[PDB]
DNA sequence: TTTCGGGGGGGCCGGGGGG
DNA sequence: CCCCCCGGCCCCCCCGGC
DNA sequence: AAGGGGGGGGGG
DNA sequence: CCCCCCCCCCTTT
């Protein structure tokens, strides 16, 4: 890096470093830990979703295993290294078979995001797996599970990382907070952690914009306003009135209202789909069919809006759908 | 903590051909063949963690007893398995001469053999034929169909079948006696419900539990073995209600980190294999999975895309 | 170890090796009381090498029982390039034999390199080579032989040779031309090497591939002249003499 | 020094006289016919052919399927007429290089081994000659480049006996053996022709074997011989009686998996009875998806092809053929749709299966029956070459002409081509032979040649056909427009086209 | 047929070493 | 100064699901 | 239970 | 020599 850590995004200044700052994995941590305490330790496979912990947890634990010097005890290949047959036939069953060099002790193999992996270098990685147990151990990170090999998981201990809970968040969340001299009112960090989905890079990278748009960060504190001007993304009252105009209106006060509300922030319709589905998803319907409706046209409209399209016509849609969906609840 | 320890699966693999569990009839066959010697070509062939490549090593040893060092070679997908490696070093081994008891013949093991390509299998066939007086050959693969038929014709087909629930059971329960681990029977019948056959996991989550937890009950098996993710995509596309549908598929698929492709992916092998349904009904429920999978694929990875997939699918069914 | 012959250096035994190992794959070996009896035959079931190697070119040669030994020789030559040639070549094989030793022992530096090479299993029998009433007896300079095969393999794949009365024609007739080389019976007293002799029966006329031509004249290294005896339909045998043993390459001719 | 007990029992039981081979009689003793006269056709230059035809070919191609005797026979017909055998395989590099220095010099020469074996033997006259089986033809894979152009050179040329071997005739890198051979068919034997084999190694080997399953192993093994026998080496280790009541496992246990070829696929996708109740529960829908993939780039064009023509017995209640068919080629479209995502630059070859379903599986469900006539081949490839080669021909028109036009390739095609044919055609069916001049003057306004002349004449369908008009011209004209065009300079449009 | 990527196998070319 | 060994590009061809 | 061609057991 | 089952094998870049 250059000068010092402050100058890094916070995503990778609160990057873990021992295991005791990994949050909201406490099953698998407490696992990890026992069996790297008694010397039990075998090959891994964390499958997990973006942002979760699973990078950080495996390098703490190699941290862990063999003190700061693990980086040249420890052999990390991910996506952006080749990893082809031939890189498995030679540097990896090489470093598998060998003893260690600056000190003793047993040789990790951190295969890190092996979902990118082709089919052939997987079947060869089998037998070095299997053959060379008594001196090395594999660890893979995956985020999907379909592009592994049975063969590969077979040999593999299976560890999911759930979405992070909110709890977990909430803590990291202080922690940063008592780190920078920020304040956080609970409407705003209620907002965060919906919009968050569970991931702890949306929350940091989030809260860093959040203080870099207050005015004077050591006396101004974020609210949820701060967070939806600079996130973009609608308010829940502005998804309410639009929800409720129309559902409770006539087709051209329904339009007036959508393009008001729209104007007002610049909202983009994506967002307010995808809140206008979160609050129905809670609405108890009378009939299956206002629901298969709903759900069908919604995502028709969603997929042709990731294509791009005209926004009115996409607007006008969202509007008659629901209209048309409702209608069918007399 | 410098110090690694042997896992169960590799401390307690099977030395000899009469600890190893399922296809009796298999295993007996290799036994008298180990006993009375002349060991045919032979092509060993299942799916994973079912004990070919412990019963192809467990025949080798028995039969060369101290000779194994000389007699035996093994080639597997992690050795260059090339044209010119089979004309020249599977060669000179099948012409090389070497003295064995009468009834005794040097081994070649081909482990994981449907990895190799079409015309190393050609190039293999009149080695195996000419030089059969001396020499065997032993091929271990997943998928039979990848190995050409000349070679099928010159060999003994043994496919071997999934491990039953009660030869699952026998080998855990030795491997705790030997192990002196505390369990309780609804442990091992979840450990072994979890394994789905698959020998190797379940020794495997056999170790991870009491090496996290002590006593191997369902619950604490259930804190790191999750229930295969097939069963519950199975549960959610024959759900009576769209509600019910939705509820499974957001509370024990969507919250607990599943992705949306892995669960596009699982429905289209279930519905695949969804015996009481119609097959014509199966067949539009495929055809809106491959739509939300082709979505999806485009970047659409969203859960409302699934939920239209439900939705569609519950319609169909109706 | 019942076979145990020793080479005072290991230039002659690689000589012998290089002599015929571009002609043929694999070699059995006969170790007898008498000595080494190896025979040879190429893929193409054309050319036949035959070796004699005698137990005066042995400083010390045991042999309890006779012993077979089959070489592949891309291996034997590989392992031969890695001892000197002024070093002492021990070839040694023990009771029931899956691998013979070479020792390339040096006494200057107290040296010792130890070699195993596993022996292969070769079911071909030893094909009786019985004396034959060979029409044409000639023998010429090795370098003489060379030089002529060399140039006419140049103009045309195929090398007839005819023997009549004082008259030794090489016809290259081929693709390039039809060239020939003419020699006459030639004796001379201040070197009697280079003395051209015909001993004929009946006149002859065969024709051979330039190949394997080429591949037995690469031994003329281990000999001053040849010896070419002929039949009228009959492969040719082409010999070439040792300090104690002989070096026998018999080719099968074309057809008319 | 090999003990008997300790050889497979293929080798134990190995045919040691052509009489003891079991079926393809015909096959056996037209190749001993065809290597008994060999010489005479040699003497006659194989010029005169026989009344078995095989005096014409220097060489002989044997073909079947696997494990029924053709190595065997061939070693056996060499042995069998006193001559030497020159064995190739596949376990042999046999490139174009190694081949032109090696088997080659062996064409025309003796064998020493030969002479030296059969020197005191009388009346041998063949044990000095080479008999050249070149085994595992079709097995010849990327490491023998040129190999198989060489050997056709070589059984085109040779003065020994040639025979090759090789499992599939029919693929078109064995093209280049099509008239150069004398094909030898062999056929899966019969089990009448296998029984008596089977009844002595019982005998022998004392294990009882019941004659009536004799014919279900066969069925098992699809008629493989060695196969056969394999399985009853496997199975009589432990079992002592192959009985009616073991036989269903056994065969269950041993029966093989060919992959069925394109037409096969097509004749039992489209088969009604797969696809009733019953039938899907004996054939489900995971079998119907792997034989399509058994051969995944012909399935699609196979059933697009051929579902047009069969007589549907799964029409629901009131549902015409028409409606059917009209469903299928939806289908069949939103899989061409999936087809061109697979193959774009994502290559999305995790779709393969979901295509399966769209291109061959529906359509075929949706007018499954049984066909109403011979399956036929796709025409979509030769259609597709042939719209390749047009259009590259009009854009070489247009290329020519584009200094003159002002237009794109289709407006060429569409608006110009037929106003060049009326000035470029009809005035040589009205003046004859006076048009010469006018005709090449307007090639020289467009940079025209006689090539692009043709390639224009070509190109119209329906009422506008030239082929007859073009036939009907007088040979004097076109002589006459031929050298009138070849004795003039015309201009170049583009220069090192 | 074929819009990338990977893998395998063969043919040259040429650096370096040896005589 | 010339010949031979053997590393590296360079090119061509063929899969790609469970 | 697709249409057409080729080959070997049995009858003639 | 002729005829008839009985089945197999090929259509196909
Ligand atoms: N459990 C966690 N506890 C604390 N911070 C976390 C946690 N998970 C993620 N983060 C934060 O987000 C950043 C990225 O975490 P990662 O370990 O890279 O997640 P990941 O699951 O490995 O990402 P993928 O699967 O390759 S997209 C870390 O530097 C942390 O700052
Ligand atoms: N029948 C069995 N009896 C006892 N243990 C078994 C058995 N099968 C598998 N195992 C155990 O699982 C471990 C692995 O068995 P393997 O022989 O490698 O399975 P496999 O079928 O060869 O795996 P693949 O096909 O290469 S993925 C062994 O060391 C054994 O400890
Ligand atoms: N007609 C037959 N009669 C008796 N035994 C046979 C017959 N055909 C094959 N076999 C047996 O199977 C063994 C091997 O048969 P081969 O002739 O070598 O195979 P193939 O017919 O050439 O087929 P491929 O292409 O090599 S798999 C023989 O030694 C016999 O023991
Ligand atoms: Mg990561
Ligand atoms: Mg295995
Ligand atoms: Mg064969």
């Amino acid at each position: 890096e250059k000068r010092s850590k402050e100058n890094l995004p916070w995503v990778e200044k609160y990057r873990p470093e021992t295991l005791d700052e990994v949050y909201g994995q406490n099953e698998v941590i407490t696992t990890v830990r026992k069996f790297v305490d008694e010397g039990k330790l075998p090959h891994l496979l964390f499958y997990g979703p973006p942002g979760t912990g699973k990078t950080s947890t495996i390098v703490a634990l190699a941290r862990e295993i063999y003190g700061k010097n693990y980086s040249n005890m420890v052999l990390e290949l991910n996506a952006s290294d080749d990893r082809g047959i031939d890189v498995v036939r030679n540097q990896i069953k090489d470093f598998a078979s060998t003893r260690q060099i600056f000190s003793k002790g047993f040789k990790l193999i951190i295969l890190d995001e092996a979902d990118a992996m082709t089919n052939a270098a997987q079947n060869a990685l089998r037998r070095v797996i299997e053959r060379y147990t008594k001196n090395t151990r594999f660890c893979v990170l995956a985020n999907y599970a379909h592009k592994l090999t049975p063969a590969l998981l077979s040999r593999c201990t299976r560890f999911r990382f759930q979405p992070l809970p909110q709890e977990a968040i909430e803590r990291r969340i202080a922690n940063v907070l008592v780190h920078e001299k920020l304040k956080l009112s609970p409407n705003a960090e209620k907002a965060l952690i919906e919009l968050s989905n569970g991931d702890m890079r949306r929350v940091l990278n989030v809260l860093q914009s959040c203080k870099a748009t207050l005015d004077n960060p050591d006396e101004d504190e974020i609210s949820d306003d701060v967070i939806y001007e600079c996130c973009g993304a609608p308010r829940p009252s502005d998804l309410k009135a639009v929800l409720k105009s129309i559902l409770e209106d006539d087709w051209g006060t329904a339009h007036y209202t959508l393009n008001k509300v729209r104007s007002a922030k610049g909202l983009a319709l994506i967002d307010l789909i995808e809140g206008i589905v979160k609050i129905l998803e809670d609405y108890e319907l009378q009939n299956e069919e206002t629901r298969v409706h709903l759900l069908t046209k919604l995502a028709d409209i969603e997929y042709s809006i990731s294509k791009g399209g005209n926004d009115q016509i996409q607007g006008s849609a969202v509007i008659g759908a629901i209209k048309a969906s409702f209608e069918n609840e007399t | 903590t410098l110090s690694l320890q042997l896992p169960w699966v590799e401390k307690y693999r099977p030395q000899v051909l009469s600890d190893i569990v399922g296809n009796k009839e298999t295993i007996d066959r290799l036994q008298q063949i180990a006993k009375d010697g002349n060991m045919p070509h032979m092509i060993i062939s299942g799916m994973p963690g079912i004990g070919k490549t412990t019963s192809v090593h467990c025949l080798a040893h028995e039969l060369l007893g101290r000779s194994y060092a000389d007699g035996v070679l093994e080639l597997n997908a992690s050795d260059d398995r090339g044209i010119d490696v089979v004309r020249n070093q599977i060669k000179h081994f099948a012409q090389k001469k070497l003295h064995l008891p009468p009834g005794k013949h040097k081994i070649v093991i081909l482990d994981e053999a449907d990895s190799m390509t079409a015309g190393a299998q050609q190039a293999l066939r009149r080695t195996m034929e000419l030089y059969s007086n001396s020499t065997r050959f032993a091929f271990a693969c997943n998928q039979s169909n990848k190995i050409i038929e000349p070679l099928q014709s010159r060999c003994a087909i043994l496919r071997y079948s999934k491990l039953s629930d009660e030869d699952v059971l026998k080998r855990l329960l030795q491997i705790i006696k030997l192990e002196d681990v505390k369990y309780t029977n609804d442990g091992l019948e979840a450990i072994i419900f979890t394994a789905e056959g698959d020998m190797r996991q379940a020794i495997n989550n056999l170790q991870s539990t009491v090496a996290g937890h002590g006593l191997v009950n369902a619950d604490n098996v259930f804190k790191i073995v999750d229930s295969p993710h097939p069963l519950i995509v199975k549960k959610m596309l024959l759900a009576s209600n769209l509600e019910d549908s939705i509820q499974i598929l957001r509370t024990d698929l969507w919250k607990k980190g599943y992705s949306s492709i892995d669960i596009v992916t699982t429905s289209f092998r279930v519905t695949k294999n969804l015996a009481q349904v119609k097959e014509s009904v199966r067949l539009e429920m495929i055809k809106e999975i491959g739509l939300t999978h082709m979505r999806i694929l485009e970047g659409v990875g969203t859960y409302l895309q699934l939920a239209s997939m439900l939705a569609k699918i519950h319609k169909l069914n109706n | 170890s019942m076979l145990e012959a020793k080479f005072e250096e290991a230039s002659l035994f690689k000589r012998i090796i290089d002599g015929f190992k571009d002609c043929v794959q694999l070699v059995n070996f006969q170790c007898k009381e008498d000595g080494i009896i190896a025979q040879a035959v190429d893929d193409s079931r054309v050319l036949l090498v035959s070796l004699e190697i005698g137990v005066e070119a042995f400083q010390e040669y045991r042999c309890d029982h006779p012993v077979t030994l089959g070489m592949d020789l891309t291996s034997l030559s590989k392992i031969l390039r890695c001892g000197n040639n002024t070093d002492t070549l021990t070839l040694i094989a023990d009771n029931t034999p899956d691998s013979i030793i070479l020792l390339f022992e040096d006494t200057k530096k107290d040296r010792i390199a130890e070699y195993s090479l596993k022996l292969m299993d070769i079911d071909a029998d030893f094909l009786k080579i019985e004396e034959l009433q060979y029409d044409s007896t000639l023998s010429l300079p090795s370098s003489e032989f060379s030089k002529i095969v060399r140039d006419l393999s140049q103009l045309s794949d195929s090398i007839n040779i005819m023997i009549t009365k004082e008259t030794i024609k090489f016809v290259a007739d081929g693709d390039i031309g039809s060239g020939s080389v003419i020699i006459k019976p030639f004796v001379d007293m201040e070197h009697p090497e280079t003395s051209i002799k015909l001993e004929m029966d009946q006149p002859v006329d065969l024709t051979f591939g330039a190949k394997y031509l080429l591949d037995i004249i690469k031994g003329s290294s281990l000999s001053d002249r040849v010896g070419i005896r002929l039949s009228s339909e009959a492969p040719a045998l082409f010999q070439f003499d040792l300090k104690s043993g002989f070096l026998q390459f018999f080719l099968a001719p074309k057809f008319n | 020094v090999v003990r008997e007990e300790d050889k497979l029992w293929t080798v134990k039981y190995a045919p040691t006289n052509l009489q003891q081979v079991c079926g393809n009689k015909g096959s056996v003793m037209k190749l001993k016919n065809w290597l008994a006269n060999w010489e005479n056709s040699k003497k006659n230059s194989f010029k005169h052919a026989g009344k078995d035809g095989s005096g014409v070919f220097r060489a002989a191609m044997l073909y079947g399927p696997p494990g029924i005797g053709k190595t065997t026979a061939a070693h056996l017909v060499a042995q069998e007429l006193g001559y030497d055998i020159l064995e190739q395989n596949a376990s042999d590099v046999r490139s174009k290089t190694l081949l032109n220095a090696g088997v080659k010099n062996a064409l025309d020469n003796m064998s020493v081994v030969g002479y030296f074996k059969h020197n005191e033997e009388a009346q041998n006259l063949n044990g000095k000659h080479f008999v050249i089986i070149m085994d595992e033809v079709d097995g010849m894979s990327g490491g023998d480049r040129g190999g198989v152009g060489q050997l056709a050179q070589f059984c085109r040329k040779t003065s020994t006996p040639l025979i090759l071997i090789c499992n599939e005739r029919n693929l078109p890198k064995m093209r280049p053996f099509d008239r150069v051979c004398l094909d030898i068919q062999f056929r899966r034997p019969d089990a009448n022709s296998i029984k008596s084999r089977l009844m002595t190694i019982a005998i022998r080997e004392k294990f009882k074997l019941d004659p009536n399953v004799i014919d279900r192993l066969i069925q098992t093994t699809r008629g493989d011989i060695r196969q056969v026998i394999n399985l009853l080496s496997t199975i009589s280790t432990t079992t002592k009686t192959i009985n009616h009541e073991n036989i269903n496992e056994i065969s269950k246990a041993w029966e093989k998996n060919i992959a069925l070829k394109p037409f096969d696929i097509a004749h039992k996708m489209l088969d009604g009875q797969i696809y009733s109740d019953i039938g899907s529960r004996n054939f489900t829908l995971n079998d119907k998806i792997a034989l399509y993939f058994d051969d995944f780039d012909f399935t699609p064009l196979m059933i697009q092809e051929n579902y047009l023509s069969t007589r549907p017995s799964v029409l629901k209640p009131g549902q015409s053929h028409l409606e059917a068919v009209a469903e299928a080629a939806n289908c069949i479209s939103l899989g061409d749709i999936v087809e061109k995502k697979i193959r774009s630059s994502e290559q999305l070859w995790s779709l393969l299966p979901l295509h399966a379903v769209l291109s061959s599986v529906y359509p075929a469900s949706k007018v499954a029956g049984h066909m109403a006539g011979r399956i036929n081949f796709t025409a979509w490839l030769g259609q597709n070459s042939k719209s390749a080669k047009y259009y590259r021909l009009l854009q070489e028109i247009h290329y020519h002409t584009r200094l003159g036009t002002s237009t794109d390739k289709i407006g060429l095609r569409l608006d110009y081509l037929p106003t060049f044919r009326k000035r470029l055609l009809d005035p040589f069916l009205k003046q004859g032979a006076d048009a010469i001049s006018s005709v090449i003057e307007v090639m020289d306004d467009y940079y025209l040649t006689k090539e692009d002349w043709d390639s224009i004449m070509e190109f119209f369908v329906g009422p506008d056909v030239t082929t007859a008009i073009i036939k009907k011209i007088p040979a004097t004209v076109k002589s006459g427009f031929t050298r009138k065009y070849n004795s003039m300079t015309h201009p170049v449009a583009i220069y090192r086209t």
